[PDB]
RNA sequence: CCCGGCGAGGGGAGUGAAAAAGAACCUGAAACCGUGUACGUACAAGCAGUGGGAGCACGCUUAGGCGUGUGACUGCGUACC
């Protein structure tokens, strides 16, 4: 029983040339150099679902940072007088308050106040 | 056991440990696998590197002329070059001992028993060789599918059923595990049975 | 008008008509699902604020909908050593509709 | 009992070893044979 | 029948179930080379992707948001054997 190849291995390649549309030159027309550029984007793709956590709670102490510099207080005391108040909404929420609500965010910056007082 | 009878209603005797035994259905797999493999012919054959026609002379020489290293034309690599590794004629045929043959053999006969599968008789000819004549008696007893077993050869039954592909004739000395499955239903005389149990024991 | 619950490891600001995907609930797909610890109420200029918890406020939802999310895939690879390995993720979630926030 | 109804032992059809074939079969490249070596030769050994 | 050198090549008419079956004639993949449309691009530094993300075009069918193409700007990042 001889086997011919040639109808799996085309398929085998249309999958890999599938997920290199978009790509520059040759990284989207030649199976051998668009093999490597599919492996190195899911390497890519795996460390970026860690970093994107990183960026985005670094983005929202920045504007907590600067909207509680306009109350009259930094980041540092802010987030230790809200512990001492057994406040217990975290960083997303409350830099989404700083720039929709700018009056309750306010009422938190004076909760913290009197509990470091 | 007792086997009743379809067109005299009486009553025959056989022995439990040939029409009684429980399914061995690992058992049977072997001996059925086995008879398959002894139905090839095993006729090929490729060319090795030396058995494909050319010299012997070195392509070009082994150093200088900036390509690869070659030392023949009948390479595996080269198209046009031998097999590497080429067949052969060979034997596929498997041995199967005595006793686990004729074991196979009482578990499959005690099986068509169970499913209602095999059916006895007394009698069982035609007066002339005429297949509309053989036909027509199957058509009465409900048979289409069917494998005859009889006690002795008979000229008239076995050229009848020539022509229909969907029926088969045998006699006793000349049975196999793999007909006895593929055929619907199975007819034995009653002379059938008696040899049957005696060659089985 | 509008609160803040948690549920799931994560918090939820919402409104209601609101629809909202958290994690998977063991709860079918048509009854109501109740959420009583809620960190705060906030209505038009006259705010709650939970010492961690509001006391008498509980937000009420009903289940809309079950699945899975977009399949992501995971590569692993290291260069020059041999070493190869793929798999394959999809998440289940639950969709709720926000019907009634009350103090 | 079928000619397509018939199935074999469970343990007695074990499936033998096919080398080089790729990354995850766990017997690509080298095939088991480690690096460089006369025991790594085709027809390679020590005589008993 | 028509253009053309009483050419090569082509457009009609006709045959045929089919001519994109027309003799360089079954099917007719990929590399490679073109014409058309949408979006980007002439103050900008590097394995050319990935995480975030406006604007534009287009289809939306509860008018809601959704799908598809493009990708200004920005964090991280020196191919494979
Ligand atoms: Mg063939
Ligand atoms: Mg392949
Ligand atoms: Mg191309
Ligand atoms: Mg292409
Ligand atoms: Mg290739
Ligand atoms: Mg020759
Ligand atoms: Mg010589
Ligand atoms: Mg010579
Ligand atoms: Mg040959
Ligand atoms: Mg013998
Ligand atoms: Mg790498
Ligand atoms: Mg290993
Ligand atoms: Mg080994
Ligand atoms: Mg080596
Ligand atoms: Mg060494
Ligand atoms: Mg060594
Ligand atoms: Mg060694
Ligand atoms: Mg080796
Ligand atoms: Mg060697
Ligand atoms: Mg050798
Ligand atoms: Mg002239
Ligand atoms: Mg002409
Ligand atoms: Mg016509
Ligand atoms: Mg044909
Ligand atoms: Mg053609
Ligand atoms: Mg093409
Ligand atoms: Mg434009
Ligand atoms: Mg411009
Ligand atoms: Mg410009
Ligand atoms: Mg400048
Ligand atoms: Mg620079
Ligand atoms: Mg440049
Ligand atoms: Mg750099
Ligand atoms: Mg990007
Ligand atoms: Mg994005
Ligand atoms: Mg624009
Ligand atoms: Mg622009
Ligand atoms: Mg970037
Ligand atoms: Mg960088
Ligand atoms: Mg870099
Ligand atoms: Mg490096
Ligand atoms: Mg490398």
């Amino acid at each position: 029983a001889r086997v011919k190849r040639g109808v799996i291995a085309r398929a085998r390649h249309k999958k890999i040339l599938k997920q290199a549309k978009g790509y520059y030159g040759a990284r989207s027309r030649v199976y051998r150099v668009a093999f490597q550029a599919v492996i190195k984007a899911g390497q890519y793709a795996y460390r970026d679902r860690r970093q994107r956590k990183r960026q985005f709670r670094q983005l929202w102490i920045a504007r907590i940072n600067a909207a509680a510099r306009q109350n009259g207080i930094s980041y540092s005391k802010f987030i230790n007088g809200l512990k001492k108040a057994s406040v217990e909404i975290d960083r997303k929420i409350l830099a989404d308050i700083a720039v929709f609500d700018k009056v309750a965010f306010t009422a938190l910056v004076e909760k913290a106040k009197a509990a470091l007082a | 056991m007792e086997l009743v009878l379809k067109d005299a209603q009486s009553a025959l005797t056989v022995s439990e440990t040939t029409f009684g035994r429980d399914f061995n259905e690992a058992l049977v797999h072997q001996v059925v696998v086995a008879y398959a493999a002894g139905a090839r012919q095993g006729t090929r054959a490729q060319k090795t590197r030396a058995e494909v026609t050319g010299s012997g002379k070195k392509p070009w020489r082994q150093k200088g002329t900036g390509r690869a290293r070659s030392g023949s034309i009948k390479s595996p690599i080269w198209r046009s070059g031998g097999v590497t590794f080429a067949a052969r004629p060979q034997d596929h045929s498997q041995k199967v001992n005595k006793k686990m043959y004729r074991g196979a053999l009482k578990s499959i006969l005690s099986e068509l028993v169970r499913q209602d599968r095999l059916i006895v008789v007394e009698k069982f000819s035609v007066e002339a060789p005429k297949t509309k004549l053989l036909a027509q008696k199957l058509k009465d007893m409900a048979l289409e599918d069917v494998l005859i077993i009889t006690g002795e050869l008979d000229e008239n039954l076995f050229l009848a059923a020539r022509n229909l592909h969907k029926v088969d004739v045998r006699d006793a000395t000349g049975i196999d595990p793999v007909s006895l499955i593929a055929f619907d239903k199975v007819v034995m005389t009653a002379d059938a049975v008696k040899q049957v149990e005696e060659m089985l024991a | 008008m509008y609160a803040v619950f948690q549920s799931g490891g994560k918090q939820h600001r919402v409104s209601e008509g609101q629809t909202v995907r958290l994690e998977k609930l063991d709860i079918a797909t048509g009854e109501t699902v109740e959420f009583a610890e809620v960190l705060m109420i906030a209505n038009g200029e006259e705010v709650k604020i939970g010492v961690p918890f509001v006391d008498g406020g509980v937000i009420k939802a009903e289940v809309v909908a079950h699945g899975r999310g977009e399949k992501v895939k995971i590569v692993k690879f290291r260069r020059r050593k041999h070493y190869r390995k793929q798999q394959g993720h999809r998440q289940w979630f639950t969709d709720v509709k926000i019907t009634g926030i009350s103090a | 009992m079928r000619l397509n109804t018939l199935s074999p032992a469970e343990g007695s059809k074990k499936a033998g070893k096919r080398l080089g074939r790729g990354i995850g079969s766990g017997l690509g490249k080298t095939g088991g044979r480690g690096h460089k070596g006369q025991k790594s030769r085709s027809g390679g050994g020590v005589r008993r």
